[PDB]
């Protein structure tokens, strides 16, 4: 609002409001029970040995060696497709990228102007009344002047 | 959303009141230099004319004359509880003016409750002993427990519940038990609202300890009396409240919890306790004054030698039941 | 910012300068006058035209006022009279005669009152029908302007000496002037409540005085300069807005003057071709009148 | 900081001197982002002195900084319009600049005190040069509408 | 020892409701009023 | 969103309180008058000896 | 790009009618199972209140390291994880903004008694001054 | 006619596999890829048998 303050007031009426408030007065199951667990974080652990290449051992080393190979096949054949088309799709994803940029600064600027525009209009009416309450301020004042003057002068 | 409208509503009303006090303070120091150059109630005309209506003095021993309490029953007004200083709880009925009933249990007794069935009554002791003891069968039956004195009593509405106060700052409820070492600060004076829901209690720094009966947690704090104040009672009629200290007795609102009234007295003159009919008011102290509470000294009787410990109104209004600890019991 | 057709609108008629052109109380009509010896009649909102014109004055329309009524017009003529025009018909009602030059002012009052002035070095109080002055007051040099007080026994009159004269007509005390002007007093307006007079005068200031018995000493509220007169010695106009916070003047520098009333130039808009004799504020919206020498008169907001 | 100017008679391109003044080239830069500059006569051009243009109205008058009315000047000594090209900003008094400017065509060393100096054409030079031989009427303003097409800023 | 959280916050864009605005309230009046008077002309 | 949501709520709440003050405003004015009015009219029974 | 409800990229984006915004089949129907209405518009909604549309699809570019894998169930336990503390973060985020909702607006409650209050002793000391001057 | 009300409120993710929609896609292409290899070689089993 339109007037002149110092922030020693502010603080003197926020220290009247603390007084006066003194004077007066879905979530599932399975996402639960971990939720309660991992509440400590207590990160989960899963096996990740699968690069250590057990040395010849029991039925464990060929079961690892077995899934490792699949893993490796797989593996090929996916980074192979991958390299098949190169980066197109990498340059559409920030092409697209950037075309939702702009369009979110296009309605960021527009919502920017219509607040600016909303603050010029509070900050015109405050003016206009602000000026009123000021002149009926001043006028209220000279006519007590005038009435207590007046008043003595009678005798 | 709902708390950024909240906060700036906030500020723009904190901006109201600074201008709001700002000019008012103004206008103040403006005029300041400018003024320079139920029918059956007893009235106010009958109760302000009330003096001396018994002389009670076989009531009380005379061997360890003094007295701290004294309370009336609801249901017959002829009964009155002084606490005497001999270790026993006397009960006395006014018409007889005999001690109906004999409880003796070392210390001198400090506060007395009287029941609505004409047979349940309670009694705390200098001992760290409280007992709800009936007048009828004039034995304790319940035993309410310390390494200190207790500073206050209270009971729930059912009469069975117990709640004790103590100057360790701890305190006894009859199933749970809420310590604060934060402030530590004693208490004198405290009482419990008819209503049942919250309480306040005042303590000997000068705050002012509001709690909710229920939860049992303070919420409010009013420090700005100096002194122990030796007592705080609330009314009746919902929104008369008043207190007193070791050198005025002040009224209060129970929704403002501020000041409202105040009775200035001298220093070295100390208020002891109040009594309600929100109708009148009574004042029992070095300085004897009964005002109307609802219309805000009214009356002066002198009738009660040495120090009156205690203050009551009897049923119609027409005397009060005041004792002394000269081991004498005037009626006003 | 009105209920106007056009923010302006220029007025074409007349057949010479003319002097004065005053909103009906109502703030639905007003009327013009000048050296042509004519009076017209105009319709604020519409088509704003002509709906009759007064005829049958024998010189030139110094003033005129309108009546509360709003049904009968009083208009001043340079030739020594004081015609009652009615202007629903447009008959003679009355010719009050008794002056002896020409009648430079009139005013009117909330009861069928009348005042003037004139070279003669008179002022004279006319009832509505009584065709005589019932009172006449008599002063060393010649008179200027008037302004009735409406509640009905002060009337300040400004002349040649360059100080107002408040006139009781009950008491007949005049030793209470509002000096501080030091040349002719082209006109004088009274505040709607009847606390203000707005003051002009060929001293090239425009002043504002109160209007009440009791003073603070120095009377004087406020000047404002540039509301310059020109060597024609023309009466030029001031007005009182509807809520008498914006003061209003016409300069012969072709100026049309509006003041705020606490010393703020407001608006100093040109567009006038000659000496701007009148200006005027419409008692409901925004509006204001301009009426110059150049057979013209402008509207406003 | 950089702007391409497709103006009318061609192609201008110009360096903002952020380095140099900061404050001056912000407005600009984020000015050619909204392009409100688009259909803005080049409402002065005097032989061999100015192109000035810059106004919503294409009066000589007005426009809006993103400040709103005026902004406070920057300048520091090594700053010299000793070239022909050197991009400026207007104002009409002490700290008046507006959102318009101008490209100089000659030494102005007379002019390097309240006017502050913000740019240098990098290329289109030749645009400018020829800009300096176009019709004009009494007062410094081409006949037809020296319109410039749009601005981006890169 | 005061509540510098909930009054340095609130009055964060509280001052912003009375700075923000004074920028660009300088700009359309500014050309609306050019365009009102140059419209109509020197004359 | 949050701050234009806001504003338009305080515009409205602007809105809906300034002519309450307004009005308070013009009535304490209207009483002051009365009473300047009073105060000038005993003034004025002085000044009929003038 | 990004679905209303989850923010997920909609590979089959409908459009609805009472309020036509970005959503994805699955979660509405699911909304619709649990109930058959939209919470967005709290009208009722029927399965044909959604369009398939034509989108050119959001590619899906793959990590250095996406290829089967145990990488694969890493990202499992890793996604498990930071969706779930999201879910934790906003539920803390509920339960300080309703608390500090609940404080403002007591707050604000004590503010207009007391501008009441003092409002009124504006007018008994304004009255005051006037009568004052007599 | 239906224009675009594409801001809305929530928060977006990046278009690739590190989402659980994405990635479960991928948990299903990583299984349908291992079951068309199935397919093809239970035809060259048969074929052989």
């Amino acid at each position: 609002f339109e007037s002149t303050y110092n922030e020693e007031d502010r603080s003197a009426a926020a220290q009247i409001v603390e007084e006066e408030l003194k004077r007066s007065g879905s979530d599932r199951l399975e996402n639960a029970i971990v939720a309660a667990g991992k509440g400590e974080k207590l990160a989960a652990i899963d096996v990740q040995r699968y690069i250590q290449l057990k040395p010849p051992g029991t039925r464990e080393s060929l079961l690892q060696s077995a899934v490792v190979w699949e893993y490796q096949k797989s593996r090929n054949d996916n980074l192979y497709l991958l390299e098949k088309h190169g980066e197109k799709a990498f340059d559409s994803s920030l092409e697209a990228l950037e075309v939702q940029l702009e369009l979110l600064e296009k309605e960021l600027v527009n919502t920017k102007k219509l607040s600016q525009g909303c603050n010029r209009k509070r900050k015109h009416y405050q003016m206009e009344v602000g000026a009123r309450l000021a002149e009926a301020e001043v006028k209220f004042g000279q006519l007590l002047q005038s009435s207590i003057q007046c008043r003595v002068a009678t005798l | 959303q709902e708390l950024s409208t909240a906060l700036y509503s906030l500020d723009a009303a904190l901006r109201v009141i600074s201008r709001l006090t700002k000019e008012r303070d103004e206008a103040r120091e403006a005029l300041a230099k400018f003024s320079d150059n139920l029918s059956s109630k007893r009235k106010r005309t009958k109760l302000q004319p009330k003096w001396a209506t018994d002389d009670a003095v076989s009531q009380l021993l005379q061997a360890t004359p003094s007295t701290i309490l004294e309370n009336l029953e609801t249901e017959s007004t002829t009964s009155f509880f002084p606490s005497p200083e001999n270790s026993s709880f006397v009960l006395c009925l006014h018409k007889d003016e005999l001690l109906c009933l004999d409880i003796q249990s070392e210390g001198s007794a400090l506060a007395c409750c009287w029941l609505t069935s004409s047979k349940i009554a309670v009694a705390t002791a200098d001992a760290i002993s409280i007992f709800e003891f009936p007048v009828s069968s004039s034995g304790l039956q319940s035993v309410g427990e310390i390494d200190e004195k207790v500073n206050f009593l209270q009971a729930h509405p059912s009469g069975e519940y117990l709640l004790a106060a103590s100057n360790e700052k701890c305190y006894i409820f009859s199933k749970s038990q809420v310590y604060n070492i934060t402030v530590a600060q004693h208490i004198t004076s405290l009482a419990v609202h008819p209503d049942g829901n919250l309480f306040v209690a005042g303590l000997e720094n000068g705050e002012l300890r509001f709690f909710e009966t229920s939860s049992g947690n303070e919420l409010t704090k009013f420090g700005p009396h100096s002194s122990p104040v030796k007592t705080l009672q609330f009314g009746e009629n919902g929104y008369w409240l008043v207190v007193t200290t070791n050198s005025d007795i002040f009224i209060w609102d129970l929704r403002k919890s501020e000041l409202v009234q105040k009775i200035p007295l001298q220093t070295k003159v100390a208020a002891v306790s109040l009594d309600i009919t929100q109708l009148l008011v009574s004042s029992d102290g070095e300085t004897l004054y009964v005002h109307i509470y609802v219309k805000s000294r009214c009356m002066s009787q002198t009738h009660v030698s040495s120090i009156s410990n205690l203050v009551w109104l009897n049923e119609l209004h027409q005397l009060l039941f005041s004792t002394s600890n000269g081991a004498i019991l005037r009626l006003g | 910012t009105s209920d106007l057709n056009v923010p302006n609108l220029q007025m074409f008629g007349h057949t010479a300068e003319v002097l004065v052109a005053r909103f009906d109380p109502s703030g639905s009509y007003f009327a013009s006058g000048g050296m042509d010896r004519q009076i017209l009649l105009w319709n604020v909102f519409g088509d704003v035209k002509n709906y009759g014109v007064l005829n049958g004055c024998k010189g030139a329309i110094t003033d005129l006022q309108w009546s509360r009524d709003s049904r009968v017009v009083y208009c001043s003529s340079s030739d020594t009279h004081l015609m009652s025009w009615d202007a629903v018909s447009g008959q003679k009602i009355r010719k009050h005669k008794g002056h002896a030059g020409v009648v430079n002012a009139l005013d009117v009052l909330k009861v069928e009152l009348l005042t003037s002035v004139s070279d003669d070095c008179t002022m004279k109080v006319w009832d509505s029908r009584s065709k005589d002055c019932i009172k006449t007051i008599e002063e060393k040099y010649p008179l200027t302007a008037v302004a009735i007080a409406q509640q009905g026994t002060q009337v300040f009159i400004g002349g040649i000496d360059g100080a107002i004269k408040i006139w009781d007509l009950r008491n007949n005390h005049c030793s209470h002037v509002l000096k501080g002007h030091k040349d002719i007093i082209t006109s004088l307006a009274i505040s709607k409540d009847g606390s203000s007079l707005l003051s002009n005068s060929m001293d090239n200031t425009v002043r504002i005085f109160d209007v009440k018995p009791f003073a603070s000493a120095q009377r004087q509220l406020q000047i404002f300069e540039g509301a310059i007169h020109g060597q024609e010695h023309n009466l030029l106009g001031v007005a009182w807005s509807r809520n008498s916070r914006f003061v209003g003047a016409g300069s012969s520098d072709k100026n049309v003057y509006v003041w705020s009333a606490t010393g703020d130039l407001r608006y100093v808009l040109p567009g006038h071709e000659g000496s701007v004799n009148h200006v005027d504020f419409h008692p409901h919206q925004d509006i204001i009148l301009s009426c110059s020498s150049d057979r013209t008169i402008f509207l406003g907001e | 900081a950089n702007v391409e100017l497709q103006t009318s008679l061609g192609k201008i391109l110009i360096e903002l001197y952020t380095e140099h003044a900061p404050k001056t080239c912000q407005n600009f830069y984020t000015l050619a982002k909204e392009g409100y500059y688009d259909g803005v006569i080049f409402h002065r051009v005097i032989p061999d002195f100015v192109i000035q243009g810059g106004d919503p109205t294409g009066t000589g008058r007005g426009g809006t900084s993103i400040y709103g009315d005026k902004f406070d000047d920057e300048i520091h000594s090594d700053l010299h319009h000793t070239g022909a090209g050197i991009l400026s900003m207007a104002n009409a008094g002490p700290n008046t600049n507006s959102s318009q400017f101008f490209i100089t065509l000659a030494p102005t060393p007379w002019l390097d005190g309240k006017h502050t100096i913000f740019g240098r054409v990098v290329s289109g030079l030749s645009v400018c040069k020829r800009m300096g031989l176009i019709r004009t009427d009494s007062s410094d303003r081409p006949i037809e509408p020296l319109k410039i097409i749009k601005a981006v800023a890169l | 020892d005061s509540e510098e959280q909930e009054n340095s916050q609130s009055p964060n864009i509280q001052p912003l409701l009375h700075t923000e605005n004074l920028a660009p309230a300088v700009v359309d009046n500014v050309k609306d009023d050019l365009i009102v008077s140059k419209g109509g002309n020197s004359r | 969103r949050k701050n234009l949501t806001c504003y338009e709520f305080l515009y409205n709440q602007e809105r809906l309180a300034l002519p309450n003050r307004l009005e308070a405003a013009e009535i304490e004015l209207s009483k002051m008058q009365q009473i300047e009015a009073y105060a000038q009219q005993d003034y004025a029974r002085v000044t009929g000896q003038n | 790009m990004f679905c209303s409800i989850s923010g997920e990229t909609p590979k089959e984006p409908v459009i609805s009618r009472v309020s036509g915004n970005v959503y994805e089949k699955r979660l509405i129907e699911q909304v619709i199972r649990e109930t058959s209405k939209d919470p967005v518009t709290q009208q009722e909604c029927t399965l044909e209140d959604l369009v398939p549309v034509k989108v050119p699809d959001f590619v899906r570019p793959r990590p250095p390291s996406a290829t089967s894998l145990p990488a694969l169930l890493s990202l499992f336990q890793e996604e498990w994880d930071s969706v779930a503390l999201e879910q934790f973060e906003l539920r803390r985020n509920l339960t300080e903004t309703k608390q500090e909702l609940s404080t403002a607006l007591y707050s604000l409650d004590a503010a207009l008694r007391v501008i009441s209050r003092l409002t009124k002793e504006r007018d008994e000391a304004r009255e005051a001054l006037a009568k004052f001057s007599d």
